[PDB]
């Protein structure tokens, strides 16, 4: 269930088992033919409770559904590698570009996962492709980036919906480590196809983190891995359970479901964006725009009219590839005023 | 030629050593390949060549054993480019875009190989690279301004059901919407023939030999007014062009 229609009713859902202790945990996978993110979350409950691919509707969201046998309320974010939203985004405007029409997309995700990123104990994160995927990393160096540059909103309004001084679980945290979180969360991977083998993409795993300032970077870190007890798991098509459970309890649960059904609402806001400054573009958009800018410049210096305006329409009918139709015909009122 | 050789020499200037390669005939086909590395690139590009499954691994003409590189091989007309494999920071996709922007503008067709398709972040690579253009108004003959590159994605070393016409049908429209407002890349709209997956067999390598022959358009204005040694002319004229290089220097200054 999507988590902002979650915590709307789950006060009434579980009345009764409000003061029960619960941890938070964060899923990153991504749907396959057979195989969707929540598959071995929903085996590990034996119940099929996330589904096989995400739905248009279910598109950019964190899907939360809390397993009050486990103690654990379930956080999976379909992102956007689903089938689902990749075609939701090309075609719910012809009149757009792929960029911008992607970008949108990955804003959403950049701020789901700097919503697990704070209130989550442990985030797991499945692969199947054999390597780490960088570019989640990337996505977590810019959600680590843009959690910097709103922390600092973020916790006032943990001081605001009685959060800030509510324990996660025992570890004490300075105000630098603290500040727009509740919880540095603990990362895990499971790779889906010895023991050597494991230990060497723990090393592995373990400096990629450092290379985008994921780990060992203090406050600024965005996330930490354990001390003694493995990080890293390798899946076969159980030893799998153990792995959480291994995990699970070695943290004794401290945070009452109903200070988490507060959080959800709390951070809600990190979902909708009430934090950000106005006209945020991606760092493509921001690409897109300098060069297209540029493009525009170097046709009016190739005007400075009959034959001035045939080079600067060809010279951008030649290097200008989105928004193509508007840059040619904003062009054309461009070298109408310079007629004067 | 006995194997393949490199393209370009140090500091991504290209080879003195092909230009005697070449021919004067324009009836020339230029197919680049594109991919990450354990994706099997160059093994397979080896036997659109005309490579036999059977061959020893000597004898494969792409065998992969100078940051930036690029490998050539012709036969009868045909020219081959095998890219070297895509993945440092922004140097390490600085380069990688780099190398695809140059196969996108100078070929008829590049081959996609991954085992990842569909690939958010292969479509992104392509749809920035495309963005990365030369000016070459002062080439003559003139060069084709509306002329779209053809994409063919081949998933490499795939399961039974990555073979499954339901799947294939779900990713190859996804990669139709992906370049559906492309302005210089193209990808076929025939099912089963823009996503091409394959377990790792000659008779679909020979098939798919005689296909990318078809959707080939010319990159003059004039049919057959470039010969296969000016076709690299071009290639100079690209990597030299300042409008080009401006636009790479500010993707980098994007990334930092």
């Amino acid at each position: 269930m999507d988590i902002a229609k979650w915590v709307e009713h789950a006060r009434t859902c579980y009345s009764t088992q409000l003061d029960t202790k619960i941890k938070v945990i964060g899923v990153i996978g991504k749907d396959y033919p057979d195989h969707g993110k929540g598959d071995n979350i929903n085996c590990y409950l034996r119940e099929n409770v996330f589904p096989v691919a995400a739905t248009e509707d279910e598109t950019c969201t964190i899907r939360g559904h809390f397993s009050e046998d486990d103690q654990i309320l379930f956080l999976v974010m379909n992102g956007v590698d689903d089938v689902a939203n990749i075609r939701k985004c090309l075609k719910s405007n012809p009149k757009s570009n792929y960029f911008d029409a992607m970008a949108e997309s990955e804003c959403q995700q950049i701020r789901m996962l700097h919503f697990l990123f704070i209130s989550c104990h442990f985030i797991i994160i499945f692969e199947q492709t054999s390597r780490i995927d960088l570019e989640l990393m990337r996505f977590l160096k810019k959600v680590n980036s843009a959690r910097i540059q709103l922390r600092k909103k973020i916790n006032q309004r943990l001081v605001a919906s009685d959060l800030r001084d509510v324990s996660f679980n025992n570890r004490i945290l300075s105000s630098a480590e603290s500040e727009g979180r509740m919880v540095v969360p603990r990362l895990l991977i499971a790779f889906q196809r010895y023991e050597k083998l494991e230990k060497n993409l723990d090393n592995q795993f373990s400096d990629i983190l450092k290379l985008y300032d994921l780990i060992d970077c203090g406050a600024s870190s965005l996330c930490q891995l354990n001390e003694t007890i493995p990080v890293v798991h390798l899946l076969n098509p159980n030893s799998f359970v153990k792995f959480l459970e291994d995990n699970f309890r070695s943290e004794k649960n401290e945070i009452s479901l109903e200070n988490v059904i507060e959080l959800m609402n709390c951070l809600q806001c990190v979902l909708d964006g009430d934090l950000e400054e106005k006209h945020e573009k991606t760092a493509i958009q921001t690409f897109i725009k300098r060069i297209q800018n540029d493009h525009m410049e170097e046709a009016r210096r190739l005007y400075t009219h009959l034959m001035r305006f045939n080079e600067a329409t060809h010279y951008i009918d030649s290097v200008v590839g989105v928004n193509s139709r508007e840059a040619l015909s904003q062009l054309q009122a461009q070298c109408n005023e310079m007629w004067q | 030629m006995k194997e393949s050789v490199r393209f370009l020499t140090d500091f991504g200037e290209i080879s003195d050593a092909i230009s005697d390669l070449l021919t004067s005939s324009p009836n020339f086909n230029v197919i680049s390949a594109i991919g990450p590395q354990g994706a099997g690139k160059s093994t397979l590009l080896s036997m659109l060549a005309g490579n036999n499954s059977r061959q020893m691994y000597r004898e494969y003409v792409f065998r992969p054993v100078q940051t930036i590189q690029i490998d050539i091989y012709i036969v009868n007309h045909q020219i081959f480019l095998d890219c070297q494999p895509m993945y440092d920071d922004s140097t390490a996709m600085s380069d990688t875009l780099r190398l695809t922007a140059f196969l996108l503008y100078v070929s008829h067709t590049v081959l996609v190989v991954s085992e990842t398709h569909y690939d958010k972040v292969i479509i992104d690579t392509l749809r920035v690279a495309e963005q990365i253009r030369p000016y070459l108004a002062i080439f003559r003959p003139k060069l084709a301004i509306d002329r779209k590159t053809n994409l063919v994605f081949i998933k490499t070393k795939a399961s039974s059901i990555d073979l499954a016409p339901t799947v294939i049908r779900e990713r190859e429209e996804l990669l139709r919407l992906s370049f559906q407002d492309s302005r210089w890349l193209k990808v076929s709209q025939e099912p089963f023939k823009t996503l091409i997956v394959l377990e790792e067999f000659d008779e679909q390598i020979a098939e798919l030999r005689e296909e990318l022959q078809k959707n080939r358009e010319d990159f003059t204005v004039e049919t057959a007014a470039m010969d296969e040694k000016k076709w690299l002319d071009m290639c100079r004229e690209v990597i030299r062009d300042k409008t080009l290089h401006k636009t790479l220097k500010e993707y980098q200054r994007a990334m930092t």
